[PDB]
DNA sequence: GGGGGGGGGGGGGGGGGGGGGTTTTTGGGGGGGGGG
DNA sequence: CCCCCCCCCCACCCCCCCCCCCCCCCCCCCCCC
């Protein structure tokens, strides 16, 4: 009952008093029994919260501010003591104090995770207890320029200097333990609204999604903050010159590390592929071609004036609308009529993960700061430049090993590291000649490929959908690499001979069952699809064979669906869906597959003046398949009359009569 | 705004506001039953300084004496206050709609009852109607410090300069007369009066709390021949803080105050 | 290692705040337990630096008083545990709220039961440091205690307001705990704790307890508010023990914690989110008080021999000469003593007096000092006053449609002074409204069926010019002045202002007056006590007693002592008053009428007062006798004013 | 390997309950006009 | 020219709406042909 929570939080608000505060004689100092009081402050955490599985004193840490006013001054100043020190060399026991208080911020920026496995109390309190660590990352990276980092890579120094023969297990933790802080301070990110469903909507939807604390803003826990305070505390030289000395108890969390940094930025945000406000000014010209569009859609006088259009159809009766221009305009009236339908069918739906590249908005990107930007493409550029391939190699000479025991966290983030980096260096690569193919040679070693494709071949039989969109990712920039590789020469000989029979048959059936999931899901399928027949076709067992799997309806209803949003897809994912148009339409000539009504819809809205730019080089590809698509169309109803009905429906698997129809002799 | 639910201490907050007052429509707590009952936090919830000034055509721009047109403008923060009754301003902000709001649906007040918009799901059956305010980010009007340093140090170094040029002049007193009523010609005694009136004496109050006049009262009598009003075009044009008024076309409480 | 419900913390604990907000942090039951220790503490150990605990002697006097209301010095407490001074600005709701119990368990402790006379005391914060006018509030100020200057523009009546408020549910078992009401909201129930739904509810019938309401419009001040600008106002609103602690008109300092509340009307009007705004006050000011040692005082000084002249010397002290007009000003500001005969005929005991005279001879500045020096005062120039807004009138109540009293000058300064400057400029209208309240002390309205008699005890003083802008001492006073018999005659001590040149006057009057000047320039141990110190030795130059002492001295003779007659020398006065009769006959002087007979005796009473005598010596009476027949003679024409002169020195140049 | 049937979730419709919906007199001040 | 007068202006049923409950429809999964 509650009467033991006003306990509970009065025990925590008085350990706040005993830790220490500011001194008049302004400096903070510590309390009588410090050392003591944050032990017991540790031991409360185990005591309750873990071992009752409850976050009370999670909570109650919050409210009395013990992060914020205690532990981070007493680290910032214990950092000044060490480096004023450091210069000119009772430290002996402050220093422990320090590494306490980094075990509590490692506890108190702990990543939560809810799941069914959660307590009632624990899934109550997680929406309200994230907003704290959302605080506690603004604290973290601004107090003193994120000084506090520094005293974290100081603790950590102090077992790095001492041999790798000399480090003990408690050694070994520490290093472990500070990595988590880092990790930790990275991986905080804004909780999800998370709604009861009980009761039904009222007439108005949520009022916003905004979870941010008042004292907090989004631009405080944005990458550019982290990276600013990263630099000015040097994290990156840690990381850097951590990773050059690998020579593994520590490795999953420097490998967690490069996947937090990595898992929500997109590569060509680094590169360029008066110039802002000239891009202003190209934006601003862009939308004004939509309120050139727009106008014509619009009365050119009030709305009260209210001509009323009669249509009369083809047969003799009528309808009517009110559209002004659509007296004009039987294009506008017929969209109109169809508009006006108070009609919908209905719609249907569908944790311990974040959010990444796996399921964001698919043109969410990052803005960074130029000098932001700097820091991080040349931190990462050093990291593929010394640390890559022995961390991966170190990574997966483990995770061989341990399959069945990689919980789905732990896999996901390993198959979106390995695809990030590849992706990053080949881009780097594209770009710049003095950048090596080879500094990410450890992906094509063939334990790497074994593993990458155990681990989709399980999720998938295991029906993991997560893990199972992840290695797809991982498989496309590894098929990526392979052509490259392939165009730069026996390796690719080798996949290319692995990849037969069973992978071919997996990777055929990805995109028959990818209709049913997201957009992202749908995009990483389409992707995959693309790079796997370019491989195929630059290898070319046979090719007949295993594009004929990919050829069937299901795999088309994922192409039409994705190619639905086609507003808010990327240019270059319509060129890629209407190359794969290209082989299957023009090429493999299985057209009658492609005559029916969802793509003729699809294809009027895009080409429409309401759909894509009149400029766009994916307009002139949609233009130049829909000139050849109408030909074709026309000369198969010219053949069969019976098809002005087949259009409207499957095609028929009754083959007795289903070759007539597929070819009309 | 922020608020707590009636049914469990869970806090909404950063909430933003329409031209209603907005609640939340959804308890954050996944729980939680509630919609629609809930406490604002006044402490956690943040206002702005508001103020709504309405504002009129200038006289010498209404085209032939009809009416002038008006216009309600909102000041908001730093801004408020900087307006005054009577004064003419120049504004720079945003011109907005702002809806009926009672019709719009609007805790503890009963709707308001031209033809407005209807069929937005929040009016049911009503129809909402919008005036135009202008959003004021910034105001300058376009139509006693009594110590030496809050004076002087708002000047430019200049200014300073001029000022020491004009105190190092020995007779300086001569230049001060004859920049009084440059328009005028002669009447020298007039002129230092009217130098001696925008230099006050020094106003005084005494241990028993009575006070001495420290301005300066002066009468120029001449004949209706004389350019006499002259002077007080001059000094109401020049002396800030001053008025012009006819002796007939005055009453007593139109002098004092009615 | 301690009781969780008696867990507490150090005052440094305290300076180191590390909640949220401030009411996160005095809300912490612990820091909220230590609070209550630390004000205990203040209001136990903080002493005067004679040692006397302050609190503990007002706490004495509370209970004296059965007074609800605890006055707590604000700077006391800035002097001692100023974290908490700190807190009760930042977070005045909730620290008075603590410091309200406290307060009790303080004076409980210093009077066992005190619960049984009231359950609750409230500490009426005084001295509170910053001050705003009501122009200068703004969204910072919300929930903070503030301190405001305005006059009181329009007063409700007094109410009784829930306090403690149990409901009842019409479902279910019926009775819902105690809710607080507070001064903006009405109770909400958005469900039935013991049926956890919706329902209809009403007020409990078992227990309900009530407590005073009244609110007040404060508005800026109409010399403080700059010229052109609007007057801005605020709502205050009055609870408990200070309800009809200020009357409308009065000008008020006020302190309290400025809140806002949603108001669907403001929204609806507006269009935008903006929120109603009050005061809600924890003090009230309107200075003529006094401590027992200031009492002693006033004792002590008045045994001196001299000191009805030392009074006389310091009314007005920077106007030079005039000693009649100091004379009159000072038995008119002290008065005599109203009388009442049996209940059967009641008789006027202010003395009113008119300065008539030339030009230039401070009589407005008189008239400014009496404002200044009186304790209830109103002032009223010539043109400035009409019939209705100098005794009373009636409106057109706006918010209750009726017809309603508003009271004129002659109300607002009851039991005080009414301050007419340039007398002879008013209408004539206007003028007479004064007989009624100026004799009968009363104001009887009778229109718009309203009828009643108001209280009007004022001793009014009037500045005039004679006829033409200056006095001619050839024509008798009923030609010098247009006033006629009827109001002349109300004005019981008449005082006649001559500017003549004479040049050793001139000589002595303009050497005071430039000594004056300097001494009023105003360039002329900490900083602030140093010039208070140096203003009190410019003061002692002219003011033979302190002016800060005589005003409170005033107030004590007027409110204390009432000195009877005795061991009359009735024939004396009759004799004074018969002469004064006899030649008065002459046409255009002075009207000598029984009123001035009363008024002898008046003067003589106001004289007896200045002593704090509660009987009238000889010296009194002589003194009055003296006054009055110099006020007569000296009103008349120069052809018979030395025979006059001489033929009535018998009865005062004996004195 | 595809189609049917069974079972579960989600949405929509219908019903029921509830709450909301100007002239005439009197007094006062100020302005304007007329008579001595 | 001054004062007084007098004139003017002003203060219980029905509809909209919201909530609750029940049934039906649509999708997914499993079994049978
Ligand atoms: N005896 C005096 N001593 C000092 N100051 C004086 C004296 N007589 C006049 N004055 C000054 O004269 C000025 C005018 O005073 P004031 O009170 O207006 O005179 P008054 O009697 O009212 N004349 P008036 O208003 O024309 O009837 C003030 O500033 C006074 O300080
Ligand atoms: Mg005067
Ligand atoms: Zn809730
Ligand atoms: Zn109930």
């Amino acid at each position: 009952a509650d009467f033991s929570l006003t306990v509970l939080r009065a025990r925590i608000a008085l350990l706040a008093t005993a830790i220490g505060g500011p001194d008049y004689t302004p400096p903070y100092k510590l309390g009588d029994d410090c050392l003591a009081c944050l032990k017991d402050l540790k031991r409360w955490f185990k005591l309750v919260d873990d071992q009752q599985k409850r976050w009370d004193v999670a909570m109650a840490v919050a409210e009395y501010r013990i992060l914020t006013d205690d532990l981070l001054p007493i680290l910032i100043d214990w950092e000044n003591k060490c480096s004023l020190a450091a210069k000119l060399a009772n430290k002996a026991y402050y220093d422990k104090i320090a590494l306490n208080c980094l075990q509590l911020l490692v506890l108190m920026t702990w990543p939560l995770i809810v799941t069914e496995q959660s307590s009632s109390n624990q899934i109550t309190l997680y929406g309200e207890l994230k907003k704290h660590q959302l605080v506690y990352k603004k604290t973290i990276l601004s107090m003193e320029s994120g000084k506090v980092l520094r005293a974290a890579i100081r603790l950590a120094l102090d077992v790095i200097k001492i041999d790798r023969l000399s480090r003990t297990p408690r050694d070994n933790m520490v290093l472990k333990l500070v990595l988590n802080f880092f990790r930790n301070v990275i991986a905080i990110e804004p909780g999800e609204f998370t709604i009861n469903t009980k009761k039904s909507m009222p007439k108005k939807g949520i009022t916003s999604i905004d979870t941010l604390p008042p004292n907090v803003s989004m631009d405080d826990i944005s990458l550019n903050t982290v990276i600013s305070s990263f630099h000015k505390n040097k994290v990156f030289g840690f990381l850097l010159t951590l990773t050059s000395s690998l020579s593994d108890f520590i490795n999953i969390p420097l490998l967690e590390i490069m996947f937090y940094f990595t898992k929500d930025v997109n590569q060509e945000l680094l590169f360029p592929r008066t110039s802002a406000g000239f891009e202003l000014s190209k934006l601003l010209q862009k939308e004004h071609q939509m309120r050139k569009n727009v106008i014509k859609h619009t009365s050119a006088r009030h709305s009260r004036f209210g001509g009323l259009l009669s249509i009369q159809t083809p047969d003799k009766t009528r309808l009517t609308v009110s559209g002004s221009q659509a007296l004009v305009d039987e294009k506008i009236a017929l969209q109109k009529l169809d508009d006006s339908k108070k009609w919908n069918k209905r719609i249907i739906k569908k944790e311990g993960l974040p959010n990444s590249l796996l399921n964001s908005q698919t043109g969410k990107a990052i803005f960074f700061t130029e000098s932001n930007g700097k820091h991080f493409k040349e931190f990462i550029n050093n990291f593929i430049d010394s640390g890559f391939n022995i961390l991966l190699h170190s990574v997966t000479n483990y995770f061989t090993t341990e399959q069945d025991r990689m919980v789905t966290l732990e896999q996901v983030e390993y198959l979106l590291f390995f695809a990030w980096f590849v992706k990053y260096q080949l881009l780097r690569s594209k770009i710049d000649n003095s950048a090596d193919i080879k500094q990410v040679s450890e992906a094509l070693k063939e334990v790497t490929f074994i593993l990458v494709s155990s681990l989709l071949r399980s999720a998938y039989d295991l029906k993991n959908w997560t893990v199972t969109h992840a290695g797809m990712i991982a498989f496309n920039e590894l098929l990526n690499l392979v052509s490259r590789t392939k165009a730069a020469q026996d390796i690719e000989f080798i996949v290319s001979r692995l990849f037969s029979d069973e992978r071919i048959q997996l990777l055929s059936n990805l995109p028959k069952i990818g209709s049913k999931y997201s957009l992202q899901f749908m995009k990483s399928c389409i992707e995959l699809t693309h790079s796997v027949l370019k491989v195929l076709e630059q290898y070319s067992v046979n090719f007949q064979k295993v594009q004929a799997n990919y050829m069937t309806e299901p795999v088309i209803e994922t192409y039409i669906n994705f190619l639905e949003r086609f507003r808010e897809l990327e240019d270059d994912s319509i060129k890629k869906v209407f190359s794969f148009f290209h082989r299957v339409f023009v090429q493999a000539k299985e057209q009658a597959l492609l005559f029916r009504f969802d793509l003729i819809i699809l294809l009027r809205e895009m080409l429409s003046p309401d759909g894509l730019d009149r400029m766009s080089r994916s307009r002139k590809y949609v233009s130049q398949f829909s000139d050849y698509f109408l030909a074709r169309l026309k000369k198969r109803l010219k053949k069969s009359p019976a098809w002005f009905v087949g259009l409207l429906f499957p095609p028929l698997h009754n083959s007795e009569v289903g070759f007539y129809q597929r070819y009309g002799e | 705004a922020s608020f707590t639910c009636d049914m469990c201490r869970a806090i909404v907050d950063n909430v933003e506001q329409s031209f209603k007052y907005t609640e939340p429509t959804f308890c954050p707590n996944p729980s939680c039953e509630n919609r629609a009952f809930w406490t604002l936090n006044v402490t956690r919830s943040r206002f702005l300084d508001w103020q709504k000034v309405r504002i009129q055509e200038n006289a010498n721009e209404i085209p032939t004496g009809s009416m002038p047109r008006t216009l309600d403008v909102i000041l908001r923060g730093d801004s408020v206050e900087r307006a005054k009754p009577g004064d003419r301003c120049k504004f720079t902000g945003v011109e907005i709609v702002v809806p009926d709001v009672t019709q719009l649906g609007l805790p503890g007040v009963k709707p308001s009852s031209n033809s407005g918009v209807t069929g937005l799901r929040s009016l049911g059956v009503r129809d909402l109607t919008y005036k135009i305010s202008f959003l004021a980010c910034h105001v300058i009007s376009i139509g006693n410090e009594r110590d030496q340093e809050v004076f002087l140090n708002s000047l430019s170094s200049d200014e300073i300069n001029e000022l020491k040029e004009m105190v190092k002049d020995e007779h300086i007193y001569d230049k001060l007369v004859r920049s009084i009523a440059p328009a005028v010609f002669g009447h020298e005694a007039v002129k230092k009066g009217i130098l001696l009136q925008m230099l006050g004496g020094v106003h005084k109050s005494t241990v028993e709390g009575i006070k001495l006049r420290g301005d300066i009262n002066i009468c120029v009598v001449g004949d209706p021949s004389t350019s006499k009003s002259q002077f007080l075009k001059y000094v109401v044009g020049f002396a800030p803080r001053s008025v012009y008024t006819s002796g007939k076309a005055s009453s007593a409480a139109g002098l004092t105050a009615a | 290692d301690i009781d969780p419900l008696r867990e507490e913390l150090t005052l440094e604990s305290l300076s180191n705040v590390k909640a949220n907000s401030y009411s996160e942090w005095i809300t912490q039951p612990n820091v909220s337990r230590t609070i209550a220790r630390e004000l205990k503490s203040f209001l136990l150990e903080y002493t005067d630096e004679t040692g006397r605990s302050v609190y503990g002697a007002r706490i004495r006097t509370l209970g004296e008083m059965n007074s609800e209301s605890l006055e707590v010095n604000y700077r006391h407490l800035a002097e001692s545990k100023a974290i908490l001074a700190l807190f009760l600005a930042k977070c005045p709701e909730e620290m008075l709220k603590i410091f309200d119990l406290v307060a009790m368990e303080a004076t409980e402790l210093h009077y066992p039961d005190y619960a049984r006379i009231h359950s609750e005391i409230h500490v009426r914060i005084s001295d509170f440091p910053t001050i705003y006018s009501l122009r200068e509030l703004r969204e910072s100020n919300l929930s903070s205690l503030v301190r405001v200057t305005g006059v009181v523009t329009r007063r409700t009546g007094v109410f009784p307001q829930l306090k403690y408020v149990k409901f009842n549910c019409l479902k279910c078992g019926s009775i819902l705990g105690p809710f607080f009401q507070d001064s903006n909201e009405e109770i909400r129930i958005s469900f039935c704790t013991n049926c956890k739904s919706k329902g209809p509810f009403r007020v409990n019938g078992e227990k309900t307890v009530y407590r005073n309401y009244q609110r007040v419009t404060l508005q800026e001040a109409p010399g403080t508010v700059p010229p052109g600008r609007l007057p801005r106002h605020r709502e205050v609103i009055l609870l408990a023990d200070l309800v009809d602690v200020s009357k409308p008109g009065e000008e008020v300092e006020v302190t309290g914690i400025y809140k806002n509340n949603y108001d669907g009307n403001l929204n609806a009007k507006n269009g935008f989110p903006v929120f109603a705004t009050i005061i809600e006050a924890n003090s009230i000011k309107r200075v003529f008080s006094w401590t027992e040692e200031e009492e002693r005082e006033f004792r002590k000084i008045s045994r001196d021999r001299g000191i009805i002249d030392k009074i006389i010397s310091s009314m007005a002290p920077s106007i030079y000469g005039h000693r009649d007009i100091k004379t009159a000003v000072a038995c008119s500001l002290f008065g005599g003593v109203p009388k009442n005969v049996n209940g059967k005929h009641s008789i006027r005991g202010d003395i009113n007096v008119l300065l008539l005279g030339d030009p230039g001879t401070a009589k407005s500045q008189i008239l400014k000092y009496v404002e200044k020096t009186a304790h209830r005062a109103v002032f009223a120039t010539g043109q400035g006053a009409s019939a209705v807004g100098l005794t009373a009138s009636v409106r057109k109540d706006p918010i209750t449609k009726e017809w309603t009293l508003e009271g004129g000058a002659l109300v607002l300064a009851d039991k005080g002074v009414c301050l007419i400057d340039e007398f002879d400029k008013m209408n004539d209208q206007d003028r007479t409204s004064i007989h009624e309240a100026m004799e009968q002390q009363s104001i009887s309205i009778s229109k718009a069926g309203i009828v009643t008699t108001l209280q009007a005890r004022c001793s009014i003083i009037a500045a005039a010019n004679p006829n033409g802008g200056r006095y001619n001492s050839t024509l008798p006073l009923a030609q010098n002045v247009s006033l006629t018999e009827p109001i002349l005659s109300r004005f019981d001590i008449l005082c006649v202002v001559r500017d003549l040149v004479d040049e050793e006057a001139d000589e002595r009057l303009a050497t005071f007056v430039v000594d004056s000047h300097v001494r009023s320039h105003p360039e002329n141990l900490n900083a602030r006590q140093r010039r208070l110190q140096r203003q009190r030795k410019k003061e002692e130059e002219i003011s033979p007693i302190p002016q800060e002492l005589l005003m409170k001295y005033i107030h004590y003779a007027r409110t204390k002592i009432y000195p009877k007659l005795h061991q009359m020398d009735m024939d004396k006065v009759s004799r004074v008053y018969a002469d004064l009769r006899r030649e008065s006959i002459s046409t255009g002087s002075f009207p000598i009428t029984v009123r001035h007979l009363e008024s002898i005796l008046r003067i003589a009473e106001s004289f007896a007062k200045m002593r704090l005598s509660e009987f009238v010596s000889s010296y009194d009476l002589d003194r009055a006798i003296k006054v009055v027949v110099d006020s007569f003679v000296d009103a008349q024409k120069v052809s018979v004013r030395r025979q006059l002169r001489r033929s009535f020195a018998i009865y005062t140049l004996g004195h």
